């Protein structure tokens, strides 16, 4: 059971690191999309121009 | 027809099926005598109502059908109605001892006094309440005691009937004490008192003139201990009736054997009519009793 | 509560159980802590129940990256390790008109 | 109208089969006028064989 | 007349309704109380 607790500690650290990296990737996509949308004019502006 | 399938709307855990699997060969009441039945009308939980009348529960239970609990398997119950005559086995949880020779009746359960209020089945709000299986003398004793409670207590204030029923509700039967929870008067109980008064009026009327004075004759002849108690009771009733001296009886004129036969046969008819209020018919006749007094084998 | 079906079903160890008093005398006078006595042939050992835990299911998350998504087509993803040491990046353009 | 009729009890499958292995379910009949109207009407589903 | 001899038979797996099912034969349902599947999920 001590080996089970050790491998559980290793796997919760590994799972937290993988979930953190996935959250970092999703947040990079999200922040890029926010910075993209904050300068895009609507369709009628560019269609008028 | 015979095997009656019940169900459950709720799932049973391992604890529920564990306390159900020790309820095999327990008698449960079913009101419908139908096949594909449901568990909310199973037992007395749909019919139990405190401050409503014990005699109502008694009448509906003696009107209810009875069946035997066998073989749960998970969301199934398999109630089986016992056929009339064949030997079956029973398992009672009512804290009352049994006997290999006596008979049984089925009564709505009383509180024993420890007040457990857990009959080992509860589904949410719904609970299971089991009818007590009671040996015949205790059954007729509690029947006659609730009848005296209903018959005496009319037109009396609360203190005198309270002093009566603190010692009247208690029954010590074979080292076990029981008390009746809901003695409240009923219109059905009023029609029992009606049949009671008409029957005792009729046995007052057509009784023989010698039987009206027979205990005076046996009083003047012999003195025994129960005769001393009987003379105490009868002379106290006489002095509550009349302060005069009760005269001695002489040679009875109207002696006629066919007259005594006819009037005492009608008298026996009327005593049957009075006793069938309290004398409940049997439900189980014991072939064997288990030594731990949990189960039994009864022939019905 | 101790499931006595587990005692009535599992193979036990043969022991010459010797104690001085009678069995029922030790029983009803409660030398022990929990008893289970049936005087007949109790069929409560014969029915067994399960819970049937079929499967435990973790989640596999989709490992979506930046360059795996097509939104990186509008992006020009550069990695620059000294990024926190800059204030801003200006860009200059010089046009003379046709 | 055709599938509304129930089956017979006995049906010899060798009898009343056509060419190209097609098997007869039943037989319907009108007079010549209605027959000519149907023949001019539903000729894609009619076959002489 | 003659007997109603024109009876026929149908199977489960011949029917396409088994495409909605995952048929499993297991000879101890009467000794089975519940069947549970418990799922663990971390959120992104």
């Amino acid at each position: 059971l001590d080996k089970i607790l050790n491998v559980e500690a290793m796997h919760t650290v590994l799972r937290a690191l993988k979930n953190t990296a996935d959250a970092m990737e999703r947040g990079l996509i999200h922040s890029f999309l926010q910075t993209l949308l904050r300068k895009a004019p609507p369709y009628f502006v560019v269609q008028t121009l | 027809e015979a095997n009656i399938f019940c169900t459950f709307d709720h799932k049973l855990s391992i604890a529920d099926v564990g306390k159900l699997t020790k309820l095999v060969a327990a008698v449960v009441p079913i009101p419908q005598r139908l096949h594909l039945i449901k568990h909310y009308q199973l037992g007395l939980h749909q019919f139990v109502d405190h401050t409503r009348g014990y005699v109502r529960l008694r009448g509906l239970l003696r009107n209810m059908t009875l069946t035997l609990m066998r073989r749960v398997e998970g969301n199934q119950i398999l109630l089986h109605v016992p056929t009339h005559g064949l030997l079956y086995t029973v398992l009672n949880t009512g804290p009352v001892t049994w006997e290999k020779g006596d008979a049984l009746c089925v009564l709505p359960p009383l509180f024993h006094g420890p007040l457990a209020r857990e009959n080992l089945l509860t589904l949410g709000q719904w609970e299971l309440v089991l009818p007590w299986i009671v040996p015949m003398p205790l059954a007729l004793e509690i029947n006659q005691r609730l009848l005296i409670m209903g018959l005496f207590s009319l037109d009396r204030s609360y203190e005198e009937v309270k002093a009566a029923v603190q010692q009247l509700q208690t029954i010590t039967f074979r080292d076990a004490t029981f008390t009746i929870p809901d003695p409240v008067i009923d219109q059905h109980l009023l029609i029992d008192m009606k049949t009671a008064c008409l029957s005792m009026s009729m046995v007052a009327n057509l009784a023989s003139e010698l039987t009206m004075t027979y205990v005076r004759k046996l009083a003047l002849e012999d003195s025994s201990m129960l005769l001393v108690k009987c003379q105490e009771l009868l002379m106290r009733l006489d002095r509550e009736r009349s302060v005069g001296e009760p005269r001695t009886p002489a040679r009875p004129q109207h002696v006629s054997p066919d007259d005594e036969i006819a009037r005492l046969s009608a008298l026996f008819v009327m005593l049957r009519q009075l006793d069938d209020l309290i004398r409940e018919q049997v439900v189980f006749t014991v072939c064997d009793v288990s030594p731990d007094n949990k189960s039994a084998t009864c022939i019905f | 509560m101790e499931n006595w079906s587990a005692l009535e079903l599992l193979p036990k160890v043969g022991i010459p159980t010797d104690f001085l008093t009678h069995v029922k005398t030790s029983a009803g006078e409660e030398m022990f802590e929990a008893l289970r006595i049936y005087y007949g042939d109790d069929p409560e050992r014969y029915n067994i129940h399960f819970e049937a835990i079929f499967g435990t299911f973790c989640n596999r998350l989709e490992w979506v990256y930046f360059l795996t998504s097509g939104l990186a087509a509008a992006a020009h993803a550069i990695k620059f390790h000294d990024l926190n040491k800059l204030t801003t990046g200006k860009m200059l353009f010089h046009v003379q008109v046709p | 109208l055709a599938e509304a009729a129930t089956d017979s009890i006995l049906d010899n499958p060798t009898t009343y089969t056509t060419s190209s292995g097609a098997k007869i379910s039943g037989v319907m009949v009108s007079t010549a006028n209605v027959m000519q109207i149907i023949m001019s009407l539903l000729s894609s589903h009619i076959t002489k064989e």
